[PDB]
């Protein structure tokens, strides 16, 4: 409920003026949202399938895709109320594929 | 520009050592003041602590 | 390498400015690698003369 | 306000046009009221200036007969600071009970709260007023801005 | 919002309020940017504090 940016001012500051919708809001049931390897990306949003003790089945959020990684190679996501965040020492969740 | 590779910017704040240097700013208290500064600013505060 | 230093008075405007430079590869000013150069002013002085 | 000083309330209105109409801009109001002793708060000022703006603040002029029911509307008003209370906000200031305030936290503050005033007014306020450390006694600015 | 002129003026009144003299490192690799940001930092306070 903030003032209008210039197209200028949308290179130093966040753009929050839009609608609260409910689309990422209600898609964190899909808690199993997690992080995790990538040869292309570092790490990608996927969602757990199955915890099966040291290790765990999930699906890429994104290709669709099912596969099982140990259960210490997903990283936990943050909420889709920290995109692009001011300091880091905020989310509630510390990664090296968060940050 | 414009192009931003995953892993080479993953290093790099892997030896620069980025998350430790937050995991303090979170876990410690990095910010510290001397009794008297502190009931000197901040009496206004509470006037009849 | 090079540290610059400014200096400021007590009402806080700045006065003074010292600068400590470093480590100057000079050695390039006499063979320079592959796809590098020298020291720009060399190229400038031989066109901006 | 006796004739006696309307009559001269004048003498200072007058004194105050660049060209000649015999008009002080809407702006200069201010300034005016304040040569005559007044020290209206920036609010004050508008209020009776029917919350113009900028452009036309720049435009809009006055002539003493309209200006004068304005002056006094200000001179009798409710409160007022005073050293009591003015310094007692200042030597929250005061790094450690010295008594002075360092002419920079002290030229800060007044440019960065409230009516925010600017660099140069602020310059040209405290300036010869700090020591050989930049030091400030607010008391006595606060007297001098004061009793002054 | 996060930017260089930031650090800076943070540095700059920091000074003037602890009194103790302050160093603004730019660390990163090669051609990450060490140089610019700094002709910045005195850029900033050429004109903040002159």
């Amino acid at each position: 409920a903030q003032k209008p940016l210039s197209d200028d001012e949308k290179f130093l500051f966040v753009d929050k003026n839009f609608v609260n919708n409910p689309l990422a809001q209600a898609d964190w049931s899909a808690k199993k949202l997690v992080w995790v390897p990538s040869e292309k990306h570092g790490f990608e949003a996927a969602s757990i399938k199955e915890e099966k003790g040291d290790e765990v089945t999930v699906e890429l959020q994104e290709n669709g895709k099912k596969v099982t990684l140990s259960k210490d190679d997903i990283q936990k996501m943050n909420p889709p109320k920290f995109s692009k965040v001011e300091d880091m020492a905020e989310l509630t969740c510390l990664n090296e594929a968060s940050v | 520009a414009g192009k931003l590779d995953a892993h080479l910017v993953l290093e790099q704040l892997r030896c620069n050592g980025v998350l430790e240097g937050i995991r303090i700013c979170r876990q410690g208290f990095p910010n510290r003041i001397v009794f008297q500064e502190f009931r000197q600013r901040y009496e206004i505060l509470a006037a009849n602590a | 390498g090079k540290f610059i230093r400014i200096n400021f008075d007590v009402t806080g405007y700045i006065v003074g400015a010292n600068i400590e430079t470093y480590l100057l590869e000079k050695s390039r000013a006499i063979r320079q690698a592959k796809d590098e150069r020298t020291f720009h002013i060399f190229y400038y002085l031989i066109a901006g003369a | 306000f006796s004739e006696e000083q309307t009559a001269e309330f004048k003498e200072a209105f007058q004194l105050f046009d660049r060209t000649g109409d015999g008009k002080i801009l809407y702006s200069q109001c201010g300034d005016v009221m304040r040569a005559l002793g007044q020290n209206p708060t920036n609010a004050e000022v508008m209020k009776v200036l029917g919350n113009p703006k900028s452009d036309e603040m720049n435009l809009k002029t006055l002539k003493f007969e309209q200006f004068l029911p304005m002056m006094q509307t200000i001179a009798k008003n409710k409160d007022q600071g005073c050293f009591e209370d003015y310094v007692e906000g200042l030597r929250v200031f005061d790094k450690e009970g010295n008594g002075t305030v360092m002419g920079a936290e002290i030229r800060h503050v007044l440019v960065t709260l409230g009516e925010k005033m600017t660099e140069e007014e602020v310059e040209q306020l405290v300036a010869g007023h700090e020591d050989s450390n930049g030091c400030i006694n607010y008391e006595e600015l606060v007297r001098m801005v004061l009793s002054g | 919002p996060p930017h260089i002129y930031a650090i800076a003026d943070t540095a700059y009144r920091s000074m003037l309020q602890d009194r103790e003299d302050q160093s603004i490192l730019c660390t990163g690799e090669s051609g990450a940017g060490k140089t610019e940001n700094t002709k910045k930092v005195i850029q900033y306070l050429a004109v903040v504090a002159s």
